[PDB]
């Protein structure tokens, strides 16, 4: 339920969905009560948190930065946009970042509310939990 | 009470729109099931019809049955024009956002969803009043006492 | 020829046309609900109502006829003509019931186009949903449906089924606010009404509906084309409605339309599901798809090494072009040709030797007409709506009573004076063919009749046109393959199947050496095929049809369709020199199985699913009028 | 806000005779002019008729024309509040250089040769603004797709990491625009400046810092900055491309997601634009509720500035501050409109809902204590003057600036110029409320924080007003014009009466019933002049809609403000000019 067992994300804010975001970091939600440590540099973390509408003149350069992570990560697509591209079928938005990296939460909203991200790393933890639990 | 979270279908219980009501002589529904007769003005109105999959047929007895209904919220903008276009009363928000789940195909809403999302939002905060907040103790935390009037 | 102002805009307009029409002509749009281009002036709805500045008064548009320096105000500088168009239209929405939702009309509807445009905005007679009520009679169908509350009554229905179509089908019951439309005799599928969904098409509210378009989908959803309608030889021009297989709506035919001419017929009306019906879309050989290049190779061989024993049953539903393509093909490889026709059409033409077409616009100049042979409504269905002069008859009259004809007998044709249009159909005349034509040959030189041959497939006189002096006896083809004279056919559509029965194909398959059978059905002859190719349905083609409408010619827009001719004119790539042909002739005499119906023409609308139902209800009626 | 006087333009006709036409519209007043005379009357209305601010430039797509392309040009003279807008036909594709005349015209010369393939001979190394170096469309094009050209197959890693193999949802499209590769973000940062000094700075196209998504270039010598550089684009997503295939009122959600921190102004901008258009008047109480609205939101954005501003430089304390306030906010916001950032509040002809029971008690209690947080910020942060002295003389913006970059907003109002659209071309409810303009003097990093802080005061003031005026409306006063045909009735309304009911099937399935003619408008969003030029044919899509980006222009100077200094304060200055990736289309 509660985990001792850390995770170190780096939020990717790209759009509307990164505002909520910085709102669920202060002090109004208290992100950190489920072990979240939120390192900056991609180089350190584990946890890849796509915040925002993905442009086809980012995907190159954001795939770059999940090669970059240690093997032992996960990917949460924040929103719409970063899910399955949003509301944006045009010609210059990447539809959904499961395209070019593998996600294991998607987090529907437009933003999502605080709490609706918050619940959504809960899923991810939920799946870590039961993940080195079966094999 | 006004956020627009998951939508959900509305259904027939008695305390259906006048407008509704003058068409069930067409329909083909059941007590306690979808109230949407598939006119299409939600994903006509939507600016991602795309998302929207609706569909109803016209049955032997000359009645009218909806058959699809499907919403896939990973393309949604949470903008309510749907909701404003619906005539009959069906389509609504609820205020369920606790959905983040794993796979593209678990954010995809079908009839008999929205359907249990409408139900649960009726029964649990249909009578409560059009308000600010619903709760003052969960903003008390921020707020504090505040000075209400009438 | 006449200088005109609306609204303190000078507009020149020709002297015999109205201020309405004018002012649409001239973008100027004016609300209006009972004035049609095609009908009688009825100025009752009021809805079109200008401010005529030289009188001081409120009129009707639709019944002003221009006048040299007249100055006429719409609603764009009058508040008169605002405040009535808010007064009629909520009037008009006092009972019309909150049905939007699920109406068919929806999107395409006038009240509702001009209701939000120009209406109150606002519910100013308080009318609650739940008591939209006006007095309502079930007019007993199965295709049409009359919502009286929807009904805005323009009386547009009544005026075209007495003026265009002419069936007198349909009658205002009881007066006053609750006059409601009724349908004369009922049930209304098996009464004088020719199911022509005119009345459909003129409502301009959901007031009259088409039950098989009902709540399929929604009128903003489909695509539209128009082309031309071969389902018989008069050539009208109509709209089909489709969809595509996106979120709007399916992949396939949903309705059809005739245009503000209103030519259209109940085929062409309710006949749209045959485009939707067990479809042939790709080449096969056997059951197995197979590539249209390798159908190329095989048909090339057949013809190459084996055109001489090899013969080509033409279709009429065929368009020019690719009837003129197979035709060179044939003459490439000195094959035999034929066509059913070949049967009735072309020996009656033969004796006539010269024959009139005119347009259907050419009309006007006849002083009477005589039909013979078959029931003219029932062939060609919309040409019933312009002979409008004196009509006389020999031969068989079912629907064609509408018209009161009077029977004649052949001696009578002699004495008859000026202008004569002899509409005859050939199909109908049993034996009497040769004699029929050799009477009205003399008629024509020595009175100067027009002698007007009315084919009862849609391009049968083009086929005889380019078929005549070398096309063989269907009988005689029929024969030389019982002889193994003729190893190969290729069968263009089930026009043959008017002559032989299915079990002839069924054998014809063990002994030729090649059945190829070219149509657009999966089922129906093509099952006995070796060989299977499609055949373009209207909408899935260019061609040129030569009709009573003219040398039209069809757009191709349903995204399903086969390219019928690409695929012939890639074959005949493959044949470039003439070699020949070979004609067999034979005496025997074949009968016609069945006749044709107005609900069921030819091998196309039989496979209508509507109207075959149509048709089952009114087979053995053969009295409609008395 | 009038447009050109009838003196200026007997001016201009005695000058170009043949060779300009002018004309009115509804809205717009300006000239035609012919292609080689085009640069002549700019620099003629620009110093010889006092048309010195630069507004926006932009083009329009006519196929069916031979030339094909018409330059449109909107420019402004501060000395007597006019507007002038000159349009001309491009010769072969091309179009004169204005960036000698307005350096701010840069910029936007690059965004017309990225969407339509216009070059302006003399653009001093013309790239495409949004899109990579080599691209080969132009997407503001009518023949060019809205979703572009589907070429390759990009299936969903997660569902064929798990055998699924069909499509995860109806709308899933596998096939896919053509992605770009690492090399050819690279050719476009090459192709962007040409070497000058020793090494190449590279601050992008994502990076650590507050406004990650913007990408930098700096020309260095040791730690001074030579040459300087911007290239946007890591969020072009195709608004103006979107809005030509939508109706008029479908696309005011997306004007949330523009300046996604202040949803309810821009809707205020884009509303206000097309109510002008469809001449649609906007009841009292609505009125009242869109003017507190969107002061509440301007201080919601100003407090993300501060908060973020504050990020910078460590001092997280304001951080939490400004979050806590922003959270009240947001609180009150939620409550009305139904969600916390993209608000989707405002409805052609008036809002969506009325305000929410007790709405006027919560900001109330509001205005009362944000006077008294104001002063904790104002102490908080000069309490540590290691900063202070960091801004009371860099980045000072002359009034030449100004009008020659097209500022706007609190960027302009630190420089001394007292360019406020809500008192210079009033909207909603500015005309019958009260409030001050605050401008600086020096004009300098400092001057602008100030100017941002005051304008927090001035909106607790109006947002004063706007309260006790909703307080003295029955509860029975309109919030919506119903009876103008383009504005959508409630729900309520239809499920009551068909007279309703036609009104909301009307506009959604055909749109509004717009007429031809051309507007323009802006508002005064917290980042500057945010403004809607929109182009009717008539129906219910516009032909062409531009969105002049106040925020845009104002980044525009940065490349001037960081020359020959130090790198330190470039993250000072990108703060003092308050930008937002959204905003740039
Ligand atoms: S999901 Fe919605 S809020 Fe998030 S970036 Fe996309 S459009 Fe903006
Ligand atoms: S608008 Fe309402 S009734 Fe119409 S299709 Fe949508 S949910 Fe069903
Ligand atoms: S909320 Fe907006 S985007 Fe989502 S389905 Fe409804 S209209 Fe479409
Ligand atoms: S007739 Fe027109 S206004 Fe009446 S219900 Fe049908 S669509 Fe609506
Ligand atoms: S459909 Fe045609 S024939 Fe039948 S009643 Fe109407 S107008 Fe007469
Ligand atoms: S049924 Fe249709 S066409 Fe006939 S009177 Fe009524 S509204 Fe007019
Ligand atoms: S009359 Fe012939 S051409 Fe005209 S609609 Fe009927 S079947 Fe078609
Ligand atoms: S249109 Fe003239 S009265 Fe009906």
């Amino acid at each position: 339920w509660g985990r001792r067992n850390s995770l170190w994300p780096v939020t990717i804010g790209l759009a509307c969905c990164a505002i909520e975001m910085m709102h669920t970091a202060a002090s109004r939600f208290d992100l950190d009560r489920l072990g979240v440590i939120f390192r900056a540099s991609p180089r350190q973390a584990d946890v890849l948190i796509v915040a925002g509408t993905v442009v086809n003149k980012v995907a190159p350069m954001l795939k770059l930065i999940w090669d970059q992570m240690p093997d032992p990560k996960w990917c949460i697509s924040m929103g719409g946009c970063a899910s399955a591209g949003g509301p944006f079928p045009t010609y210059s938005t990447l539809q959904g970042v499961d395209r070019i990296i593998p996600v294991d939460v998607y987090i529907p909203g437009c933003p999502p509310t605080p709490q609706g991200l918050i619940y959504g790393i809960l899923q991810l933890q939920r799946k870590i939990k039961e993940q080195g639990i079966t094999k | 009470k006004r956020f627009r979270g998951a939508h959900g279908h509305y259904v027939w219980d008695g305390t259906e729109p006048d407008s509704l009501k003058a068409i069930e002589k067409f329909m083909s529904y059941e007590k306690a099931k979808s109230r949407c007769v598939a006119c299409y003005m939600c994903q006509t109105a939507c600016p991602m019809p795309t998302l929207f999959r609706i569909e109803a047929v016209q049955l032997p007895n000359g009645k009218k049955k909806v058959v699809r209904f499907d919403m896939n919220l990973l393309n949604c903008l949470f903008c309510g024009l749907c909701v404003d276009a619906c005539p009959v009363g069906c389509l609504t928000m609820t205020d369920i956002f606790e959905l983040a789940n794993y796979s593209r195909r678990n954010e995809v809403l079908r009839m008999e969803d929205l359907e249990k999302f409408a139900i649960d939002f009726k029964q649990r905060r249909g009578n409560e009043p059009d308000r600010i907040w619903p709760n003052d103790e969960e903003r008390e935390k921020l707020w504090g006492k505040i000075e209400w009037s009438g | 020829k006449v200088k005109i102002y609306i609204d303190d805009v000078e507009i020149e307009a020709e002297k015999g046309k109205t201020v309405l029409q004018v002012a649409l002509e001239n973008g100027i749009d004016i609300p209006y609900f009972c004035y049609h281009p095609r009908l009688s002036i009825a100025g009752a709805c009021r809805m079109c109502v200008v401010y005529w500045e030289d009188i001081n008064r409120l009129v009707i548009s639709c019944n002003l006829p221009v006048q040299e320096g007249m100055r006429v105000r719409t609603h764009r500088t009058s508040e008169m003509v605002r405040e009535q168009q808010k007064y009629l239209l909520q009037a008009l929405m006092t009972r019309h019931p909150l049905d939007c939702p699920i109406c068919d009309k929806a999107g395409e509807c006038d009240l509702q186009n001009l209701g939000a445009i120009y209406g109150p905005q606002k519910q100013i007679v308080p009318i609650s949903a739940l008591e939209k009520e006006r007095e309502e009679h079930d007019w007993e169908s199965d295709f049409l449906e009359y919502y009286s509350n929807r009904c805005v009554v323009c009386y547009r229905c009544t005026r075209a089924c007495d003026e265009v179509v002419g069936t007198r089908a349909l009658y205002v019951e009881d007066r006053g606010f609750h006059s409601n439309i009724v349908p004369a005799v009922r049930p209304m599928d098996t009464s004088t009404c020719e199911m022509c969904g005119i009345c459909v098409h003129v409502c301009p509210v959901g007031a009259i509906i088409s039950k098989p378009f009902k709540y399929w989908s929604r009128s903003w959803l489909l695509e539209k084309g128009r082309t031309v309608c071969n389902l018989c030889p008069v050539g009208c021009e109509i709209q089909i409605e489709y969809g595509v297989g996106d979120w709007r709506s399916k992949r396939k035919v949903y309705r059809t339309k005739p245009t503000d001419e209103l030519n259209i017929c109940a085929k062409g009306f309710f006949g749209y599901d045959s485009i939707n019906h067990k479809r042939l879309l790709k080449t096969k050989v056997g059951k197995r798809e197979e590539t249209p290049g390798n159908v190329v190779n095989l048909l090339t061989t057949i013809l190459t090494e084996h055109g001489g024993k090899t013969g080509i049953v033409f279709s009429a539903y065929l368009p020019k072009e690719v009837i003129d393509e197979v035709l060179r093909i044939a003459k490439a490889s000195q094959a035999y040709v034929t066509a059913p026709q070949s049967v009735d059409l072309f020996k009656f033409l033969d004796e006539l030797e010269e024959y009139d077409f005119p347009t259907v616009k050419e009309f006007e100049k006849a002083d009477a007409f005589v039909f013979i042979g078959d029931d003219i409504t029932s062939v060609a269905t919309v040409l019933s709506y312009y002979t409008k002069k004196k009509v006389y008859k020999i031969g068989k009259s079912v629907r064609d009573e509408k018209l009161q004809p009077e029977e004649i007998t052949y001696e009578d044709l002699q004495n008859l004076e000026g202008n004569v249009f002899v509409l005859v159909t050939p199909h109908a005349l049993n034996g009497e063919i040769k004699e029929v034509a050799t009477k009205l040959k003399e008629l024509k030189r020595e009175k100067g009749f027009k002698v007007i041959p009315v084919p009862k497939d849609a391009n049968a006189l083009y086929l005889y046109e380019v078929l005549k002096g070398i096309y063989s006896d269907l009988p005689a083809v029929m024969e030389a393959c019982e002889r193994g004279d003729i190893e190969n056919l290729i069968i263009f559509g089930e026009d043959i199947l008017e002559f032989y029965e299915d079990k002839v194909f069924e054998e014809l398959k063990e002994k030729l050496e090649h059945l190829v059978v070219v149509s657009p059905y999966e089922d129906g002859l093509s099952e006995y095929a070796h060989i299977k190719i499609p055949m373009s349905l209207m909408g899935e083609n260019e061609g040129t049809y030569k009709t009573f409408f003219g040398e039209v010619k069809g757009k191709k827009f349903l995204p399903w369709a086969f390219d019928d001719l690409a695929f012939w004119k890639y074959l005949g790539e493959n044949f470039k020199e003439e070699k020949g042909l070979k004609v067999v002739k034979s005496s025997s005499n074949l009968r016609r199985r069945f006749e044709p119906h107005l609900y069921r023409n030819n091998w196309i609308t039989q496979r209508s699913q509507n109207l075959s139902r149509l048709y089952e209800k009114n087979k053995d009626i053969t009295v409609y009028y008395e | 806000m009038k447009w050109v006087n009838k003196g200026t333009v007997e001016r201009v006709k005695q000058e170009f005779k043949d060779e300009v036409k002018y004309y009115e519209t509804k809205h717009t007043k300006g000239f035609e002019v012919s292609h080689d005379f085009l640069k002549p009357l700019l620099k003629f209305l620009k110093e010889r008729e006092r048309f010195l601010h630069f507004v926006d430039m932009t083009c329009i797509d006519f196929p069916e024309h031979p030339n094909r392309f018409q330059g449109v040009y909107i420019l402004y003279n501060p000395e007597e509040n006019e507007r002038v807008i000159v349009k001309s036909w491009a010769k072969d594709g091309k179009l004169p250089t204005v960036e000698d005349l307005w350096p701010g015209a840069k910029w936007a010369e690059r965004e017309a040769y990225d969407m339509f393939g216009v070059v302006f001979e003399g653009h001093e190394n013309l790239r495409r603004m949004f899109m990579w170096e080599g691209y080969e469309h132009y997407p503001l094009r009518k023949d060019f797709p809205l979703q572009g050209i589907p070429e390759v197959e990009l299936p969903s890693l997660t569902e064929v990491l798990h055998g699924r193999t069909d499509p995860p949802s109806h709308d899933f499209e596998l096939v896919h625009t053509k992605l770009p590769t690492l090399e050819d973000l690279e050719r476009t940062e090459k192709a962007r400046l040409k070497k000058k000094a020793e090494l190449v700075l590279n601050w992008g196209p994502l990076h650590p810092g507050t406004h990650g998504t913007i990408w930098f270039l700096f020309d260095l010598e040791g730690e001074k900055v030579v040459q300087s550089d911007v290239i946007l684009g890591q969020l072009h997503r195709g608004m103006e491309k979107l809005a030509e295939n939508l109706h008029y009122f479908q696309f005011i959600p997306y004007t949330d997601r523009m300046d996604y921190i202040s949803a309810i102004c821009n809707e205020l901008a884009y509303v206000e634009t097309v109510e002008r258009l469809l001449g649609v008047e906007v009841p009292e109480k609505a009125r009242y509720i869109r003017t507190m609205f969107a002061e509440l939101q301007r201080i919601n954005s100003h407090l993300l500035w501060l908060g973020t501003g504050a990020l910078d430089l460590g001092a997280l304390t304001v951080f939490l501050y400004a979050f806590r306030e922003r959270e009240k906010i947001m609180d009150i916001i939620e409550g009305n409109a139904g969600y916390r950032l993209t608000s989707c509040f405002l409805r052609i002809g008036g809002v969506h809902y009325d305000l929410a029971e007790g709405t006027l008690d919560v900001v109330k209690h509001f205005i009362k204590d944000f006077p008294n947080r104001l002063k904790e910020y104002h102490t908080l942060l000069t309490r540590n003057r290691i900063w202070l002295r960091r801004t009371k003389d860099v980045g000072v913006i002359t009034r030449e600036d100004v009008h020659n970059y097209g500022l706007s907003g609190p960027v302009a109002r630190g420089s001394g110029v007292p360019y406020d659209l809500r008192k210079l071309q009033p909207y909603a409810a500015y005309d019958e409320v009260e409030f001050d303009i605050p401008v600086g003097e020096v004009g300098d990093v400092y001057d602008r924080y100030l100017v941002r802080m005051e304008e927090m005061a001035q909106s607790v003031r109006i947002i004063e007003q706007c309260v006790q005026k909703l307080e003295k409306l029955p509860k029975d006063a309109p919030y919506l014009n119903k009876e103008h045909p383009a504005v959508i009735p409630p729900k309520e309304d239809v499920f009551h009466d068909l007279e309703s009911m036609v009104k909301s099937f009307r506009v959604v399935v055909h749109g509004e019933d717009a007429p031809p003619g051309e507007v323009y408008f802006a508002g005064e969003n917290p980042r500057g002049e945010l403004g809607f030029f929109i182009y009717s044919k008539g129906g219910g899509k516009p032909y062409r809609t531009r969105i002049r980006s106040g925020a845009l222009y104002n980044l525009s100077i940065f490349p001037k403000l960081i020359q020959g200094r130090t790198i330190a304060d470039a993250i000072a200055l990108l703060g003092s000019l308050d930008p937002v990736v959204g905003e740039t289309d």
